[PDB]
């Protein structure tokens, strides 16, 4: 997990102050924080006059008051609050700004923009976009994926993926396939989709029009709800509409056509933020709608399916015959080489495939796990919960066909003695350098590249 | 030739290319949806109930029977073939598919499963009223008499007879196929051409062998006697031999040795003719005449065997008979009595042959039996059928393809045949004797794997943990040369091929009831006369590639000839596997069919406590470096 | 007081000798048998040498048991 959070907390206060005008993101970012910052907020949220510290701690028993360290840490890390050590205690407080950004928010204040959206004569149909851009939303997977269909044609869009360079393929080809990024882009479905990506658009965010409120309050306005107009008519800012242009180019916003209205709040904002339900021609039901059999005769057992999510099944695993809803391909020693062709260990298989396309293998989770919790010290022999079997193999074969390490660069060769290695290897293990810590190897190893602390001092031992 | 490949080939029909699916009619109707063009199998949401629906599964392809909502499936050519007997409605079963048109319904797939149902039952070969004839009764193989010439010019124009069924009786096609175009009588010389002209002229034809149809007979020297009992998997196979017509025959594949005999006696007892038995060795076959042999229903005098020192009483009874083929399987004869013997036997017009465990025995010398006996019907026993010598004909247009499979998982529902967990330890390897192994040559390579330190520290483990946990053992390996020395150098009894008589009967005799001397070694012959019925705690080491096939038949006598019917019957298999060495993958693909089978196989590299034994020599790796020293002498006598 | 531009091959015992026999034909190309774990090779032929280096894992399996 990225933690998005950490993003944020990287910028300093003033550009954190910056945002904090934005009420909903000040909302939006308290839903983000560990439940005793938003305790304690409140706590803090209607008192105007900051506050000691012990306290707060006073507040916490024991076991679990280490929480309010990885609290106090959190809110300190990005500095909502304002530490007073006036008199020897910690006078605390929010940033006001941000806590009256959050008040006036929490009880009607003047919130324009996190109330930007001016609601209209609703024209959004259920179904109406529900794959609109999900299709987009979707074919961009399989342009990502590469596969029949260009859903990955967003010049910026590709640019951005380039750019991004989260893809493992072949760039001077065009290709970015699935890397370990790819993999993990294979990874975090919707949580991980939006997020892992949005940041892109902030990571290709460096060169014009900064102006992060208007970058985030784009953000989270669409975070906030479906207003649709009262906004893309004219509230928000020329950035917005970049924004509002590649948030539709993203996908990930509902604009409609004709480049003048307040565009539709797609579903995927509630995504943005959801954690929750998430799945939504006119044939969109789920759970069955990943569709696949996991089991240990190493195949294809496919009624339903994503008819993207099978060929990133196959990603694994070598189609050998379409069908309509079926497809003969063959999972197994051979097919595992692909995500080592690409080289990413399936493991986050085991459990994704431990999730999915178990709709189709809902009788499955019973033939095999029986339920085997609590009749786990009654037998010294369990049965198939969760199922090993080829997980075993694959585990097997995971170092089976991994089963080696190479190093390149130079070779630092024969030592003298237990400093270099116990004041500056170790060291080494402590700036970051080393490709080997052999101790009595007396040779050590990096990447030819990387000396810049490497060739400096067991020169002086 | 005479026979034909066709009886060890299942795991087929699977018709689906890169476009398989038709518009999905089963979407839709979702009651059941197998893999139509295929002949898969696989339920419908409209229909879950399985358990009952094993027979109608049974008639087709293979099942993945550790499926949820159901098992695979498959199509299969000479399947259908097998199904004649029962010979139903055949578009009901693609009536039956109608619901199951998955995908747009596939016709040709159903035509191909209408041709999938084309030939058994089809049969065409002609018989009369207590004679043969040259005729074809089933539209699958019709003209496999008529318009023959070992069966149509080899059918002769004689009207019927039962009494004048004989002269002729273009040899004796008693065991003709499904009969009668317009038949013509059928004669006394020359099918033993024709069974290999048969599948020549491909003919898939139905053969017939009939209860009391050929009155070429005063129907001979047996008669029934029922006296037998039956465990769930006896009377398919005892009707399996009837069909339309008149009575037939065929062949089956089974782990043998669950009283055979029995199932041989009711079709023989069925007949009333003249019939001949055959086994292995009078090293195999004593195993058969006195503990599974007169429980059952024949009387106390008759038959005879024959080694012309093992012989018997021969020109004295008219009744039946039993030998050995490689007794005459060769030009092999002890006493030349034995072609005192052999003519007429060989010339004798037998109704029926039994021959069992035919399986090692290779054609260059299994076609002397065909040479030999050319019984009017056939016995077909032995493991398996899917094999290294996958040859061209196998006995099947002699007596048929396989007619009844075992079943593991679910039919022994009704009695386990020993529920297995299998083993197999991933022993890594040392270069030490590997890089003399990159520097071998042919199998002598091989002698080098036998070298390697982690077989000895598992070796005792096993001894241990069995015994830990308490239940003794039966082990498996091979290469005696030095696996000999293993096993006094395990603390275990030594076996070994070109051995006496004598020290063959130590081995049991204090050892079996006894619970001390609880270890054993295994030869390469000594394999062919019996188990325990002792210690299912099953434990390979050595083995050797090709014969992994009846390596893995010779683990098949421990569990599946066992019949004892508890709730759990915590029963396990166990192997070494040394890694990082150049059989495991073979292995593998001898591991290839082992859940193929449902008897499963589980894996374990290392163990919580391999570690934990101290007995073993070689304990720290110099004396296996001695054993370096030791492991160069026979690689170096090679 | 060195530093030849090497390639460090974390292996294991049986495969050194491969890695070994690899070299054996394929010599220089290994630079200095560390230990049973580590192996100096060739950038010029590291994985064409780990290529090489499966063709004995092909020469050990080749599992198409087809």
């Amino acid at each position: 997990k990225h933690s998005v959070t950490q993003y944020l907390e990287e910028i300093p206060q003033q550009v954190q102050n910056r945002l904090y005008t934005s009420p909903a993101t000040c909302l939006a970012i308290y839903r983000i924080l560990p439940p005793l910052a938003k305790f304690f907020i409140m706590a803090m949220v209607f008192n105007e006059n900051e506050v000691p510290l012990l306290d707060l701690d006073k507040w916490v028993n024991s076991n679990g008051k280490l929480q309010f360290q990885n609290a106090i840490k959190s809110m300190k890390s990005l500095h909502l609050l304002i530490p007073n050590k006036s008199s020897g205690t910690l006078m605390i407080n929010l940033n006001p700004t941000f806590k009256i950004s959050l008040r006036n928010a929490l009880t009607g204040g003047e919130v324009q923009n996190s109330f930007g959206v001016v609601v209209e004569e609703n024209v959004v149909s259920l179904d109406l976009l529900d794959e609109y851009s999900a299709n987009k939303w979707e074919t961009i997977l399989h342009f990502m994926v590469g596969t029949p269909l260009a859903k990955i044609p967003s010049e910026k869009v590709l640019n951005l993926l380039k750019h991004s360079k989260l893809m493992e393929e072949v760039n001077s080809t065009g290709e970015f396939k699935i890397t370990n990024e790819g993999f993990q882009f294979l990874l975090q479905e919707i949580n991980s989709q939006l997020w892992t990506l949005l940041l892109q658009y902030l990571k290709m965010i460096e060169t014009s029009k900064m102006d992060l409120v208007d970058v985030l309050h784009f953000i989270f306005m669409l975070g906030a709800l479906e207003v649709g107009k009262a906004y893309k008519i004219d509230a928000l800012s020329e950035t917005q509409r970049i924004m509002l242009q590649d948030m539709r180019d993203y996908g990930l916003v509902f604009q409609k056509h004709s480049n003048d209205s307040i565009f539709y709040p797609t579903k995927l904002a509630l995504m943005l933020t959801s954690d929750t339900k998430t799945i939504r021609g006119l044939k969109n039901q789920d759970i069955p709608d990943g569709s696949l059999i996991v089991e240990t005769n190493f195949k294809i057992y496919s009624y339903s399916n994503s008819p993207l999510q099978i060929a990133v099944l196959s990603l694994f695993v070598h189609l050998k015959a379409r069908f309509v809803n079926m497809v003969l391909g063959q999972i197994t020693r051979e097919s595992i080489r692909r995500a080592l062709t690409n080289g990413i260990t399936a493991d986050q298989i085991i459990a994704y495939l431990e999730t999915h396309a178990h709709p189709q293998m809902r009788r499955l989770a019973e033939e095999k796990l029986e339920k085997k919790l609590e009749l786990d010290p009654n037998c010294k022999e369990p049965l198939q919960v969760l199922p090993p079997t080829v997980v075993d193999q694959i585990r097997l074969w995971q170092l089976e066909l991994d089963r080696v390490i190479t190093y390149e660069g130079s070779l630092y060769s024969d030592f003298e003695t237990s400093q270099e290695y116990n004041l500056l290897s170790k060291y080494a293990q402590d700036i970051g350098v080393l490709l080997w810590k052999d101790d009595k190897k007396k040779k050590f190893f990096i990447s030819k590249e990387g000396n810049s602390q490497v060739l400096d001092f067991a020169k002086r031992k | 030739p005479a026979d034909f490949v066709p009886d060890s080939v299942s795991g087929m029909f699977r018709s689906h290319d890169f476009s398989y699916l038709r518009l999905r009619p089963d979407h839709a109707s979702r009651p059941l949806w197998i893999s139509p063009s295929d002949g898969r199998i696989i339920l419908e949401s409209f229909s879950p109930l399985a358990e009952q629906a094993q027979d109608f599964l049974v008639t087709i392809a293979e099942p993945i029977s550790r499926p949820s909502h159901i098992h695979e499936y498959k199509i299969t050519a000479y399947s259908l073939y097998a199904a004649v007997s029962v010979g139903l409605e055949t578009d009901d079963i693609i009536s039956v598919l109608d619901r199951l048109s998955k995908v747009p319904v596939a016709e040709s797939i159903i035509n191909f499963i209408k041709g999938a149902t084309i030939s058994y039952g089809k049969v065409k070969l002609v018989i009369k009223h207590n004679r043969y004839f040259v005729e074809t009764t089933q539209a699958d193989i019709l003209q496999m008499l008529l318009n023959d010439s070992v069966i149509g010019p080899l059918r002769i124009d004689s009207d019927h007879q039962v009494q004048p069924p004989e002269d002729v009786l273009e040899r004796e096609e008693e065991d003709d196929d499904i009969d009668a175009v317009h038949s013509f009588e059928i004669a006394n010389e020359s099918v033993e051409v024709v069974k290999k002209r048969c599948q020549e002229i491909d003919y898939p034809v139905l053969e017939e062998y009939d209860f009391r149809n050929d009155h070429r007979n005063p129907d001979l020297d047996i008669d029934l006697k029922p006296s037998t009992q039956i465990r769930p998997y006896q009377e398919k196979s005892l009707s399996k031999m009837f069909g339309n017509g008149r009575a037939r025959s065929g062949i089956i594949v089974l782990p043998c040795g669950a009283g055979k005999t029995l199932v041989g006696i009711t079709a023989a007892c069925t007949i009333k003719k003249s019939v001949i038995v055959l086994c292995t060795s009078s090293v195999s076959v004593m195993q058969w005449r006195q503990q599974f042999l007169q429980w059952c229903t024949l009387q106390p005098e008759n038959c005879a065997v024959f080694t012309s020192d093992n012989k018997e009483m021969f020109q004295t009874e008219s009744g039946l008979v039993v030998s050995t083929y490689s007794m005459v399987a060769n030009t092999r004869n002890r006493s030349h009595d034995s072609q005192k013997v052999m003519d007429f036997l060989t010339g004798r017009e037998w109704g029926f042959i039994i021959l069992d465990e035919v399986h090692v025995v290779p054609a260059a010398m299994f076609r002397r039996v065909v040479s030999t006996i050319a019984a009017h019907a056939k016995l077909g026993l032995t493991a398996t059928l899917v094999r290294e010598d996958d040859k061209i004909g196998d006995l099947n247009f002699l007596i048929g393809p396989k007619l009844y499979e075992a079943n593991w998982m679910e039919l022994s529902q009704k009695g386990h045949i020993a529920n297995v967990q299998c083993a197999e330890v991933w022993c890594p390897m040392t270069a030490e004797f590997y890089q003399e192994y990159l520097r071998e040559t042919a199998r002598k390579r091989m002698l080098l794997y036998i070298m390697n330190p982690t077989k000895f520290q598992a070796c005792q483990f096993l001894i241990q943990y069995h015994e830990r946990r308490g239940d003794k053992i039966i082990v498996f390996s091979d290469n005696v040369y030095a696996l000999q020395e293993y096993a006094l150098k395990m603390g275990k009894p030594f076996i070994y091929g070109s051995t006496p008589q004598q020290e063959r009967m130590n081995i049991l005799q204090n050892f079996q009831y006894n619970d001390q001397i609880n270890t054993i070694f295994l030869s390469k012959v000594g394999d062919t006369s019996i188990d325990l019925p002792e210690a299912t705690c099953l434990i390979q080491i050595s083995s050797h590639y090709g014969s992994r096939r009846q390596e893995a038949q010779r683990l098949g006598r421990i569990l599946r000839a066992k019949r004892r019917n508890d709730e759990g019957f915590n029963a396990f298999f166990y192997s070494l596997v040394s890694k990082d060495t150049q059989e495991m993958y073979y292995s593998t693909k001898r591991q290839a069919f082992l859940v193929d089978q449902g008897y499963a196989f589980k894996v374990i590299t290392h163990l919580h406590g391999m570690e934990n034994i101290p007995n073993l020599a070689y304990a720290s790796p110099r004396e296996r470096r001695e054993l370096l020293q030791e492991v160069l002498l026979k690689n170096e006598e090679a | 007081a060195r530093a030849r531009k090497g390639a460090l091959v974390q292996c294991d015992p049986s495969i050194k000798a491969l890695i070994l026999q690899i070299d054996a034909k394929m010599s220089d190309i290994v630079l200095e048998e560390l230990d049973d774990t580590h192996l100096l090779v060739n950038p010029s032929k590291v994985e064409f040498v780990k290529h090489e280096l499966n063709r004995l894992l092909s020469k050990n399996i080749y599992n198409p048991m087809d």
